[PDB]
């Protein structure tokens, strides 16, 4: 163990010879024993005399002199990954450099989350998905519509993190509880747990594959029906894509698992979103087409988004063909007395079942609840007691003792819900360092109207343009702005767009009057879409969408294959095209580091403390014993050993540190 | 090799060892089966594959959870199980068991363990067979002190055997109060 | 103003002991020791939504006096606990100023005005006025982060253990 | 070289096996490698095998199961010789 090899001598190690009744008895000792052999600190030739002793030609026993030199495969070798190393290359870099984004500190002594005990071989209760498998769409829209209560839809995977935590919950702590969930959540309408956000971040700041997450999960939840949330002009992507590709993307997630899209366009505008809601109808599969609410109806003063506008919007989306609809209340302007309103003036107005999503950032979130289910709604969108409240949805558990015994109720067991909050609860402190939302409610949102994610998503621009101290200065500017497009429905990506221009004018100490951004060009051609007033003040006149030509999946198919290292799936492909600097980003990192998705979150967030030991799976039965003995002392160029244990077996290897 | 795929070792230590490295030799993909106590011991690491088993068990019970290994057994795809030596290597349930589930047993048939279970079966068998024998007592000796009589026909000195030595007289007693009890 | 403390569950009939009547019946006794105002001091956030409404309702018939309500929002139930006591017409409630409402504190004042304030019946109070004074307190907080360990999220868990 | 023994399980860390063409050739191999063999950290049991393996009785080839027990010179073992260790005693101590 100990040795060093000098050059001066020869440069042999060790003499390994086997011995067989039959020559080829021994071939096959001599095989095992070369592979068996671990040497660690320099190259060997072990790999050569493999091929050689592999060679049929060699076990045949006739050669002769020249089989060497006449035979060139033996000096090609399989390029070889060990996931082993490469997994401790991420553990060490982090644990010297830190993880990027988040203030460098020691991995914490994290309590044991508390998972639910399931007895053996219980329960499987059928679940809501056995009715779109019996009975398609309109046999699930049937079976809503019967049923008195009200039905429940849990955002705990979705949304509730993506507000909370920048949605980094990542798919190892995901998968942990949607056991617990298929047995103890199953009287569910859906559980919302793909879309939006989710997608770009699996790939960018996470380094895992959605497309496991959504059927990994299928798989384990196959009673409860999945919902996702499409932006339906450019599906989940960042920028406007052709009409085929968004065919392409809802025929794979329907296939995948996916079975409710709720969809929506920014502007709420139903020409952008007729590409998508066709392709899911063309799927066999749910539509959610949902109505993104702004403004005050109750106050009359502003004349464009009156309570008519939004009963005639709905029956153009009938019209339209949806097989429910829903209302994204998506900043948490929607006032409980408002909700009363319009839920009874909306059944009446059209016979479809209604579903309401909204987030409890006013403090009114449970309240505008009621108003619902007392105006007698079908489908709400909570989230557990420990991931609810804030920019969050308001809390499943909470809303049930909230209707416990009026004329309306959901069916849920109480203590079912709590059992699988207590995971939540322990679990959301790994996260810390995402959990940078404020914790008492926050009325001023009725006055600027931006949406929980983009308070804190523009606070952060502010804060790097230095103007923090002027803060609420920007907040003010903003609502001029929506108010200089008139009166316009501030959401993804069209939020981003007033936010990038209040900034400008308020970093220029320009007045709405003074006045007279490649994004706000973009929006003035009409590329987010159709404003519904059309504001006035070269033209993009219809949907970009359908503009858009389609560029071959094979071409780009080929494109990605000499890009990534092999052949890809089709999966692979959509997502190249969606996120193309990110997907390669992502594979080249995913080279680097192997399989990360496998990690406890703790470790990869913290990486390890000296002499912790812990395991990770990679893959069922393949697990890695860990250990992290000490750290070495920086050379010339920074570089630096760290000393582990890997399956009790010290290894060693060299992270580069970036600042002392 | 033939209708042998992958094989389980239902062992550890040096005997595990060595039946990975048959296995491989027989290009036979392996799998290990660890203690709570034995997530250390390196025979779980020269396997293709390893499972812990006795979860919470006491450390030698762990190695002994019959019905554990065969859903392990099952999980891994192991069309076949090698027991080692001690441990389960002779446990009929556990052979039986194989058999039932249809994995392979990589040993006799239960009914050979079931007639060498016992010393006295095998003793039994071994005259069926017609080989020598030593001169002892043709069933157990069930009674104590039974012996002195035994003893008194055929020797000074006797060994007393389960499924310790005497000298005859009055050792007997002090003989058979600790063998029993030992066994 | 006498005030009555409320445990257990009204609504709830499993336990006997503290019925709708005997809470009608002690704020009897209670307009009979005197009192200017009877409040209801829901000291642990126990007053479900639903058991408000019944409760208002059921005492302003009891007794003339005008009713105050005391609750803690813990449950996440806070401001929809006043709406049904509004609903069902009682005269004053609890609240704070939205950067120190929640949790095991009450309401938010704002956060409520802005839940009534197109209903049948409201609160008048400038709803920018109250936010200006929140300004101040949510500021203010931060001094004493050290001994603002309370948990931030709805912990429903309170009606079993009932504790403050 | 890293592991460490449990006293759960039983206590073997290594068989060893020597051949040879004749029984005598066999055991001087067998002596050479317990020899050879440098395990640190724990006790073990080969000077015991020594022992046994240099007893002429052994090397004769004829014994019997009363042949330990019987004899029990075997028990008894030469002094440990740890000049190094005592000697890094020494250097460390003054050093300190």
């Amino acid at each position: 163990q100990g040795t060093v090899v000098t050059p001066f001598y020869d440069s042999l190690l060790v003499k390994l010879c086997t011995w067989g009744m039959t020559f080829e008895q021994a071939t096959r000792k001599m095989r095992r024993n070369l592979i068996e052999f671990r040497i660690r600190g320099v190259k060997t030739n072990i790999p050569f005399l493999l091929n050689v002793v592999r060679h049929p030609d060699f076990a045949s026993g006739n050669y002769n002199t020249s089989f060497i030199d006449t035979t060139p495969e033996l000096f090609k070798f399989p390029h070889i990954r060990d996931r082993g190393t490469k997994t401790l290359r991420y553990i060490g870099n982090v644990t010297v450099n830190g993880f990027p984004g988040i203030k460098h500190r020691d991995k914490p002594v994290y309590a044991e989350p508390r998972l639910p005990k399931i007895p053996y071989g219980s329960q499987i209760s059928p679940g809501t998905k056995q009715i779109l498998d019996a009975k398609g769409p309109e046999g699930v829209v049937d079976w809503v519509k019967k049923q008195e209560e009200v039905l429940l839809t849990d955002t705990t995977l979705r949304d509730a993190h993506q507000s909370l935590l920048a949605t980094r919950v990542r798919s190892k702590d995901i998968f942990q509880i949607a056991d617990a969930m298929a047995h103890l959540l199953p009287n569910m309408f859906s559980f919302e747990m793909w879309g939006g956000a989710t997608f770009d971040v699996a790939y960018r700041f996470l380094n895992e594959d959605p497309w496991v997450r959504l059927e990994t999960l299928r798989k384990q939840i196959p009673n409860v029906m999945f919902q996702m949330l499409l932006r339906g002009a450019n599906a989940v992507g960042y920028k406007n894509y052709p009409d085929n590709v968004i065919r392409e993307f809802v025929k794979q997630s329907a296939q995948s698992g996916v079975d409710v899209f709720r969809v929506f366009d920014s502007l709420n505008w139903i020409k952008g979103m007729e590409v998508s809601i066709d392709a899911v109808r063309e799927a066999g599969k749910i539509v959610e087409a949902a109505i993104c609410y702004t403004g005050d109806i109750d106050d009359d003063t502003r004349t464009k988004y009156t309570i008519d506008y939004y009963k005639d919007m709905a029956k153009e989306l009938v019209a339209q063909g949806t097989h429910i609809l829903g209302i994204k209340d998506m900043a948490g302007l929607l006032k409980p007395q408002a909700a009363y309103r319009l839920i009874g003036e909306l059944k009446d107005t059209v016979d479809v079942p209604i579903h309401l999503h909204t987030h409890d950032t006013s403090g009114n979130g449970i309240y505008t609840y009621a108003a619902a289910v007392s105006a007698g709604v079908d489908i709400v969108d909570v989230a557990s007691s420990a991931m609810s409240g804030a920019t969050s949805q308001p809390s499943m558990t909470g809303l049930y003792y909230g209707l416990v015994n009026g004329n309306r109720q959901t069916n849920l067991d109480a203590q079912n819900s709590q059992i699988i909050n207590h995971y939540w609860e322990d679990v959301r402190h790994y996260y810390k360092d995402f959990d940078n939302a404020l914790n008492s409610p926050q009325t001023e949102v009725y006055i600027h109207e931006m949406p929980g994610g983009q308070y804190t998503n523009l606070q952060q621009q502010a804060i790097a343009v230095g103007l923090g101290d002027r803060w609420d200065e920007v907040k003010e500017m903003y609502t001029v702005v929506n108010q200089m497009f008139g009166d316009i429905v501030k959401v993804t990506p069209s939020s981003k767009v007033v936010g990038d221009l209040a900034l400008f004018m308020v970093q220029n100490e320009l007045s709405e009057e003074d006045v007279y951004p490649d994004s706000v060009i973009e929006f003035f051609m009409g590329e987010i879409g159709q404003p519904y007033g059309g504001f006035p003040e070269t033209p993009l006149t219809d949907r970009p969408g359908a503009l858009m030509e389609p560029v071959n999946f094979v071409e780009v198919k080929a494109e990605l294959k000499e890009k990534m290292g092999y052949e890809p799936t089709e999966k692979d492909v959509i997502s190249y095209i969606l996120y193309p600097k990110v997907f390669l980003d992502y594979q080249e990192m995913i080279n680097k580091y192997g399989d990360v998705t496998v990690l406890d979150t703790p470790t990869f967030y913290k990486g390890m403390r000296l002499g912790e030991t812990i395991e990770v799976e990679l893959e069922k039965g393949k697990i890695l014993l860990i250990k992290l003995n000490s750290i070495g002392e920086p050379i010339a160029d920074g570089t630096r050993v760290i000393y582990f244990e890997l399956n009790g077996q010290p290894r060693e290897i060299n992270i580069q540190d970036m600042n002392v | 090799m033939n209708r042998i795929k992958k094989v389980l070792v239902a062992n550890r230590g040096e005997i595990a060892i060595r039946v990975m490295r048959a296995c491989t030799e027989l290009k036979i993909k392996t799998v290990a089966i660890y203690s709570q106590e034995d997530t250390g011991s390196f025979h779980r690491y020269k396997s293709d594959e390893a499972y812990l088993v006795g979860a919470g068990k006491k450390p030698i019970d762990a190695y002994l959870d019959i019905e554990n290994i065969i859903e392990i057994a099952k999980e891994s795809g192991a069309d076949a199980i090698h027991p080692g030596y001690g441990f389960l290597s002779e446990n009929i349930e556990f052979a039986r068991r194989c058999e039932q589930e249809g994995i392979i047993f990589v040993g006799p048939k239960s009914k050979h363990l079931d007639m060498f279970g016992d010393k006295i079966k095998a003793k039994e068998q071994a005259l069926l067979a017609d080989i020598p024998v030593i001169p002892g007592s043709n069933g157990p000796v069930a009674g104590i002190k039974e012996v002195e009589e035994f003893g008194e026909k055929n020797g000074y000195p006797l060994m007393i055997k389960a499924s310790r030595v005497v000298e005859s007289k009055e050792h007997v007693k002090e003989s058979f109060e600790r063998a029993s009890s030992e066994a």
